[PDB]
């Protein structure tokens, strides 16, 4: 079941879905979510609202919801592709192979282009994507490239996956989400500086991007850059309140700067204490 | 020791 923001200021806002799209485009995720939720309220059965909601939620570094809203959308509109994709990435992040692969399998299923065309179930779906990919000789399919890079990640081949993502990115040089999947995949592939450039790109596109601030932080840790890791964690929470996992990371980086007063503030999740810090924000 | 989100 989905937890809705109670007393939604925008519940009666007429253009709610459309408006949420505007806000989203302008990089405010929290308000975007408010408008999406309001949308769903005005029209419970409206699936696009659920799609964008789930996705946005994922970009909000709240995955738990992203999944519920996504499975909601697919419950209503089982053929929704953006949702199958997103939900696959999310099932990935939370380490469920059966389910990620399920949604990929079905993604292909509902995909008009691809209609025609320990663990070898995963392997089967991977081959499955690879073939159709090959069937597109010249022009590539960023969404297909996506699910494929995912399958590679999930399978463990990081270079392949990265290729898939630069591939997609070639078609959509501006997809902030994809720049994130890249950074995420490099960092996850223990190539951290690379990952950082990717994240920086994403955030240069959608500066409201929670998941990229987070991922970025993780990378900075991996680099031993701490003051910066923290800065990103804070900036994140500041934007998110406008997830505990972010808290967790922060607590860690902090522990590495060995800054005890601050670390205590963090252990308590006392946020404004941390704005400064040193004249931060 | 950590994991990045896609």
């Amino acid at each position: 079941g989905y937890y809705f923001h109670t007393e939604n200021p925008f519940k009666d806002w007429p253009g709610a879905f459309e408006e949420g799209l505007k806000r989203l485009k302008e990089g405010d995720l929290p308000v975007t979510i408010l408008f999406m939720e309001a949308a769903i309220l005005q029209d419970p059965g409206d699936a696009e609202a659920w799609q964008f909601l789930g996705i946005t939620q994922a970009e909000n570094e709240n995955e738990q919801a992203a999944i519920v809203a996504l499975q909601r959308c697919l419950e209503l509109q089982p053929n929704n592709l953006k949702a199958l994709m997103a939900l696959a990435v999310s099932y990935t992040n939370t380490s469920h192979q059966q389910d990620a692969c399920e949604a990929l399998k079905n993604w292909i299923k509902q995909n008009p282009k691809y209609k025609y065309l320990d663990s070898s179930v995963l392997e089967g779906v991977k081959e499955l994507y690879l073939e159709a990919a090959h069937q597109n000789g010249d022009m590539i399919d960023p969404d297909l490239q996506t699910g494929l890079g995912v399958l590679f990640h999930l399978s463990g081949e990081f270079n392949r996956a990265i290729d898939a993502f630069n591939a997609a990115l070639t078609v959509r040089p501006e997809d902030y989400s994809l720049w994130n999947r890249l950074g995420a995949t490099l960092a996850n592939g223990d190539r951290s500086e690379e990952a950082v450039e990717a994240y920086t790109r994403a955030l240069e596109i959608q500066p409201g991007f929670i998941r990229s601030r987070y991922n970025l932080g993780i990378s900075c840790i991996n680099l031993g850059a701490y003051r910066e890791a923290v800065s990103n964690f804070l900036t994140a929470l500041s934007l998110q309140r406008k997830s505990g996992n972010i808290w967790a990371a922060l607590r860690i980086a902090l522990s590495l700067m060995d800054q005890p007063e601050l670390f205590q503030a963090a252990n308590l999740g006392d946020l404004d204490v941390l704005l400064r810090a040193f004249n931060l924000d | 020791r950590l994991s990045s989100n896609l």
